[PDB]
């Protein structure tokens, strides 16, 4: 029964998907900084 | 009967396991949360159920 | 096995959508700013310039 293995694969993947999203939204918080600055 | 049904529906992307313990053999089908619909449908044919 | 292959690919195409999605929404914010400021620097150019020509007028008349 492999089972354990593939039920680990779903964790790794989720935290890679998670990680993509996070750095993604960081870029948004980055464009927010310039958006104030460029006006200031 | 459950295995054949599973194989056609799922392909082989599932884990089918069984062990005896008295009171039949406990069996499991494991699928992705996306394959769930198909996996259950395979069971419906087989006549065994959740 | 084949089980994990499908799970990878499924997750991976979703990754490709998150990353671009944040980025474009950042760029659009960035580009909003560029416009926002430009219309303001223009607007204060306009007003002051007329209030300049007209100001000197009132002097000239004096």
């Amino acid at each position: 029964g492999l089972i354990k293995s593939l039920a680990e694969k779903e964790k790794q993947l989720l935290e890679r998907l998670e990680a993509a999203k996070k750095e993604a939204e960081e870029r948004v918080k980055r464009a927010e900084a310039e958006a104030k600055a460029l006006l200031e | 009967l459950v295995e054949e049904a599973l194989r056609k529906a799922l392909e082989d992307r599932y884990l089918l396991a069984h062990e005896a313990y008295a009171g039949g053999v406990a069996a499991l089908v494991v699928v992705h949360r996306k394959e769930v619909d198909q996996a259950k449908a395979a069971l419906s044919r087989a006549g065994v159920a959740e | 096995s084949k089980l994990e292959a499908i799970l990878s690919q499924e997750v991976e195409a979703e990754i490709q959508a998150l990353l671009q999605e944040a980025e474009a929404k950042a760029e659009a914010v960035k580009r909003e700013a560029e416009e926002k400021a430009k219309a303001l620097l223009q607007a204060r150019e306009r007003a002051l310039e007329a209030q300049y020509r007209a100001a000197l007028r009132r002097a000239e008349s004096a």
